[PDB]
């Protein structure tokens, strides 16, 4: 059985591998997707929103009535919302003003404070402003892009939990990369815990191909393409860097939906669509693949994904 | 679209 | 561990419990919040969608090839839309043609096909077109206010679930009641089968307070207060019947995001709302009341639990 | 406003 958690951020990740039926027709493989929606603020970044508070609490970096401050424009400030509001501290997020209105909603459910910086200074005005919040004393930044308790967390959670669920049969690991935490810590717990061989496979946007050496670019794969390489990524436990185009994300998300009833977002369609490209080579017949959902198709009714059904 | 880690 | 789930529809339920913490400041008892939102397609009917096509499945009344038909104004929709996309039946479900957009996009997303029905004939229209298809030949339809399917898949799942992560420890069960199903399944398994003695609390809106004998009426609590005594809820498990205004449900479904990181619908509050009367009294000092959270905050985005954030 | 098993 599950415990009973103390409070909301205890309850993170336990996410279930579902087996993909019709987009593998065909395929002597297995692929498997694990539903990060299903985590207390329906993301993958609930876990390192939890993680990255706990660390500092038990470093003290963080201590009651300090004030959190982090710049993001995507799950982690929600990750990072539902959980100072479970523990009790005051939030601050700051993110460039083209952040959706949905999204801002959400995150003043949980009573975070919003700093809208100005579309022109894109991402980079947000940090800026941030980097200054944060050098207030009494201010605490995880820096998510930076922070050793992101890819932790998942070589203590996320990677068990594929461990253990497959009963050790996982050959290939497919993962989109925002800041890299979930391939890092996965790959790691795969390769360094268990020496269990795996390929692990870092999927990221065509129009944004930088861990392959391309120019960063704009693209719509929301939660990916950072546009630089991120210090929680470990180029040392990937095998390999794959891109995926806006439209093949797109249209992957989807078919998710439509042929395997599991609704989800549009980087869960890049990831399940980097996956099938691996799974069908003739090396990994008859082998396993495992790939990560970000988050639930809900959170996407006003974006691109849902262009097609109004 | 997203740059410079908008939208994670 | 968990197991590898074969298709999204075996992936139901297994969702934590909760403890509250500042809605409860000063009462010496425990309450503990059921996390239903963490379902295949983010809600408590994702385990009666299921349940009741595998069980007709297995009596024979759906068969590859035939059509599922339900009239449903809510997340029973959402429930067999995505487990007929994971099994592979076609879906057409009936509805008002008042639904909103944002549901009827979420139900289209998994392939059903929607018939609306005029505004003015309301669900009684809604439910005359799904029983003229249902009738004809090849056509299913589970019937969420009459299936007994619907309170079984209580009795295996969310039943055990609170017995077993509780160990024991549950003294008052309160639950909102749509169909019944939840509060009947949770109850005859906590009762009947495990012995237990709890004091079982079923919520319905001031508004429509139907189960104690009062008229129906209109009111804002989505997912409750049918209108009817639903043959799916059984009174004689039942021990108390609580009534809750849309204001205290909606105020309550707020400070669950605000206070506890929960982020929840407007009838989460109104569970919730219930259990904290019930938790309050000095009887149940130093004893355990769980309580049910149906489904999640951003199903809710359009409507009357987020008018406070525009 | 619901009624008659509208929303559910």
């Amino acid at each position: 059985h599950m415990p009973i958690f103390k409070d909301n951020s205890e309850s993170i990740g336990r996410t279930p591998l579902v087996q993909i039926n019709r987009l593998t027709a065909g395929l002597s493989s297995r692929v498997l997707a694990k539903i990060e929606g299903r985590n207390p603020a329906y993301s993958v970044k609930c876990r390192i929103g939890a993680a990255m508070i706990w660390d500092a609490e038990q470093s003290g970096k963080l201590k009651p009535g300090m004030h959190v401050v982090e710049p993001t424009s995507g799950n982690t400030g929600i990750a990072l919302a539902f959980v100072c509001a479970a523990r009790g501290y005051k939030l601050t997020l700051t993110m460039p003003e083209t952040m959706s209105i949905e999204r801002r909603m959400m995150l003043k459910s949980f009573g975070a404070d919003l700093v809208l910086t100005p579309g022109a200074d894109g991402m980079k005005g947000a940090i800026s402003k941030a980097e200054e919040l944060a050098a207030q004393p009494g201010w605490f930044i995880p820096q998510q892009f930076k922070n050793p308790a992101n890819p932790a967390i998942h070589v203590k959670t996320t990677g068990p939990e594929i461990w253990n669920d497959t009963e050790g049969q996982v050959d290939v690991f497919v993962a989109g990369v925002g800041t890299g935490g979930t391939i890092t810590g996965v790959a790691r717990f795969l390769k360094h815990e268990k020496k269990h061989p795996v390929h692990v496979v870092a999927v990221e946007p065509a129009a944004s191909p930088v861990l392959a050496g391309g120019p960063a670019g704009r693209h719509k794969i929301q939660g990916i393409g950072a546009g630089f390489v991120p210090d929680t990524f470990d180029r040392s436990v990937v095998d390999e860097i794959l891109s995926v185009t806006d439209d093949e994300a797109i249209e992957t998300a989807r078919k998710l939906a439509m042929e395997e009833g599991i609704s989800c977002g549009i980087s869960c369609g890049a990831a399940m669509a980097g996956a099938l490209k691996v799974a069908a080579r003739p090396e990994f017949a008859g082998k396993t693949i495992v790939t990560v959902l970000p988050d639930a198709g809900e959170r996407y009714l006003s974006t691109a994904l849902f262009e097609n059904l109004r | 679209g997203f740059s410079g880690g908008d939208g994670i």
